DNA sequence: CTTGACAAAAGTGTTAAATTGTGCTATACTGGGAGCCGTCACGGATGC
DNA sequence: GCATCCGTGAGTAGAGGGAAGCACAATTTAACACTTTTGTCAAG
């Protein structure tokens, strides 16, 4: 109902409001102390779905190499914008670059460049540069025909990568066990791995490297960014009134007509909300009432047939919507998955 | 722009990029690997196997919460042989929520198939995404099959329930909306032979042993939907269904009055009973509280045996029908 | 006013038959379809 | 200024109109055998 009421409040535009509420774009509700393009990050600032994605998780790019062609980088080797990790493509920014499948594993014995091709069911258990006690096992497979496994101690050295992947972290290495997990958040001088022997210096995502030993912590902030109307719940929540009448009293002083003019309109509203005592929250709802059925019937007719209003198929609409996500809420659904229901539940109540 | 919710859709599955068969066995073995050692690790701490994966999924997922820290802190004081699973756990949970990210492409493509049938087309890839999710814990990656080769089966069922639950206002049960397509595809079949519509009794042959016509025709007026009150009648819209229809479950100021001229005409005739005898009427017929009270509850009250009630109660009954025959005043009511 | 003493009716318990709800299927399959101008003409409010 | 968005346009009547199958487990319904009720026919 233009103008709006929640946007006069919120000193939001139509555009906006859209954006946020049919979760098109997030608003920024706590930065964290993260920084975007050299820029701090305010509060109440729009982000779009890259901008945020870079921000909580990180900056990372995966290059898939030809086939039989050999990358000339190693495992855990740094690389800087525009090197070449491969003959065949370029990277795009910097980070430490990593192996992601190695079509071929070249063991070199110790008693011997024995060559050895790794099927797509099979995975390596050893890292690069690694030493392998004689019977351990290198290459799993499903099959234990197949199964590879170290003839006599020897280095393991990986060849032909099926993709390097480049991501901008910091490695850690630890001797002990990790004192967190992956999936964790940590910011610099928390004790990281060895309990404290060894400790991060940048915040970031924490993420443990078994098989290499080392502890990867990918540079990203903890920010606090939400959509829909539960994002705009809490902004008219914390509204004071009081406080926001006196501001717009002072700006009522300018000697331009066009900001008086501005200024009086949102005032207005402010003024209502306060001589009436109702909430600015109460204008998004959490419980939908129900008309009584009498209003909305469904009976028969002279014949057999029975004749029902339009009411009926609207509820039965939002009460569909809102009970599946209450199981996919329960099953750990992925973020896509959730959002496109949350948008669809506010499109039923409209 | 974002005036087509089916567009922004297509646009967000869009941005995860399609799995390899390198990269989808190795998500598959990390899944499995997960749930084997959240198995393991209640064995050993004792808890509930069911609230243990709610643990590690909350802290994957980030941002009773009270209690999910204090489970957590538990489990991160283990030993090292201990809290290897605790590091396996961990990267299965991660690697289920990348796996099914990865399959959203396919829901849709099946889910196309299925419109028109009572289901707007972002419900029909809501249920299918359901179903994808419970392939991916009951997929095997032993088997050597590819995932879409399995996961085909349950997304397709996860949509086929939905629609027999929810595309009609009244609910018919499973069972019978699976009769209903059944009678509808055999009636398509005889028609192209016939070259007419055929009867009751032909649908019926051919539908097989227990079925008659009389069975087919009371299928056909389960199978049907209720009409809308709010439908146009006649080009002007001005009028509607609902502008016709009668309600019967009022009464009519005609028959509220009819009941009041009884009632007052019925108690002018009990005044000329005795006292004890209009009361007894009054208490065996129901006319206080509105409940009839038999000779066991009437004597209960007054005090007397149920043999003495009954020969009071059918005295005043006579003596009642003796004066309504001498004025005729309390026939028109019946 | 009461006792007796049936006789049908109403009430209860068990159980088999009918109906209803739920899980599963392993070649491989991975971004929708429909629409199409005598597009109604005119103020009023708002944004910039 | 000039672009974009949004709500508004007489009354009563009539009269036609009006696309899988299967197995298995829970769950509800119907039949049927006693058993307490509670009106009654007959005395006294």
């Amino acid at each position: 109902d233009v103008p709006s009421k929640i946007g006069t409040l919120l000193d939001l535009s139509a555009t906006e409001l859209e954006q946020v509420l049919y979760f098109s774009k997030y608003i920024v509700l706590d930065p964290k102390g993260a920084i975007l393009n050299g820029v701090p990050v305010e509060k109440r600032q729009l982000l779009t779905d890259e901008e945020y994605r870079e921000l909580r998780y990180g900056k990372q790019e995966t290059y898939p190499l030809p086939p039989g062609v050999d990358a000339l980088v190693k495992d855990g080797e740094e690389v800087v914008k525009g090197q070449e990790l491969a003959p065949g493509v370029v990277s795009r920014l910097d980070g430490v670059a990593l192996y992601r499948f190695p079509r071929r594993v070249r063991v070199e014995y110790v008693k011997e460049p024995k060559d050895y091709r790794v099927q797509p069911h099979m995975n390596v258990v050893v890292p690069e540069g690694a030493r392998v006690e004689a019977g351990d096992k290198i290459v799993a497979a499903i099959d234990p025909e197949e199964e590879v496994i170290a003839e006599a101690e020897g280095v393991v050295h990986l060849h032909e990568p099926a993709s390097i992947l480049v991501v901008k972290a910091r490695v850690y290495p630890f001797e002990d066990d990790v004192e967190v997990s992956t999936g964790d958040r940590v910011a610099p001088g928390d004790v990281l791995a060895d309990g404290g022997k060894v400790k991060s210096d940048v915040y970031g995502r924490v993420e443990v490297d078994l098989v290499r030993n080392v502890v990867r912590v990918v540079e990203s902030y903890d920010i606090d960014a939400r959509m829909g109307a539960e994002a705009i719940q809490q902004l008219l929540k914390e509204l004071d009134l009081e406080a926001l009448e006196k501001e717009l009293l002072e700006e009522m002083k300018h000697p331009s007509r066009a900001r008086r003019a501005k200024a009086r309109k949102r005032l207005e509203v402010v003024r209502a909300f306060l001589d009436s005592g109702n909430r600015p929250e109460w204008m998004i709802l959490e419980a939908v009432p129900v008309l009584p059925p009498d209003l909305r019937p469904m009976v028969q007719v002279d014949g057999g047939r029975f004749a029902t209003s339009d009411l009926n198929d609207l509820y039965r609409r939002l009460i569909n919507r809102n009970n599946r996500l209450k199981k996919l809420l329960a099953q750990g659904a992925p973020e896509i998955i959730i959002r496109n229901e949350k948008r669809m539940l506010q499109e039923a109540v409209d | 722009s974002t005036s087509d919710p089916v567009r922004q859709y297509l646009h967000e599955i869009g941005q995860v990029p399609l799995l390899t068969l390198e990269e989808e066995v190795e998500l598959a073995r990390k899944v499995e690997e997960g749930m084997e050692a959240i198995k393991k690790l209640s064995e050993i701490t004792g808890l509930d196997p069911d609230l243990i994966r709610e643990v590690v999924r909350a802290k994957i997922l980030g941002s009773d919460p009270k209690t999910v820290e204090e489970i957590d802190q538990k489990l991160k004081s283990l030993p090292k042989e201990h809290k290897r699973y605790l590091h396996i756990a961990r990267e299965g949970e991660a690697a289920r929520q990348h796996l099914i990210e990865a399959n959203l492409r396919l829901v849709v493509s099946i889910a196309k198939k299925y419109t028109g049938r009572g289901l707007s087309f972002l419900d029909l890839i809501q249920e299918g995404n359901q179903g994808l999710i419970r392939a991916v814990e009951k997929f095997e990656y032993k088997r050597r099959f590819k995932f879409s080769t399995y996961a085909t089966w349950w997304i397709r069922q996860a949509i086929n329930r939905a629609i027999a639950d929810q595309a009609r206002t009244i609910r018919i049960p499973v069972h019978m909306v699976e009769t209903i397509n059944k009678l509808s595809r055999t009636a398509r079949q005889l028609q192209q032979e016939l070259g007419r519509e055929p009867t009751y009794e032909e649908i019926a042959e051919a539908m097989g042993p227990g079925w008659d016509a009389k069975r087919v025709e009371e299928t056909l007026k389960i199978a049907q939907e209720p009409v809308s009150l709010e439908t146009p009648i006649g080009d002007e819209k001005d009028s509607f269904y609902g502008d016709f229809i009668p309600d019967e479950h009022l009464p009519s100021p005609v028959d509220a009055a009819t009941q009041s001229l009884l009632s007052e005409e019925l108690e002018k005739a009990l005044s000329k009973l005795s006292e004890r005898e209009a009361m007894v009427l009054k208490l065996r017929k129901g006319l206080i509280d509105g409940r009839e009270h038999t000779l066991e509850e009437v004597g209960a009250f007054f005090g007397v045996t149920r043999e003495r009630i009954r020969q009071i109660e059918n005295k005043a009954l006579r003596k009642l029908k003796y004066h309504e025959s001498r004025t005729r005043k309390l026939r028109d009511f019946l």
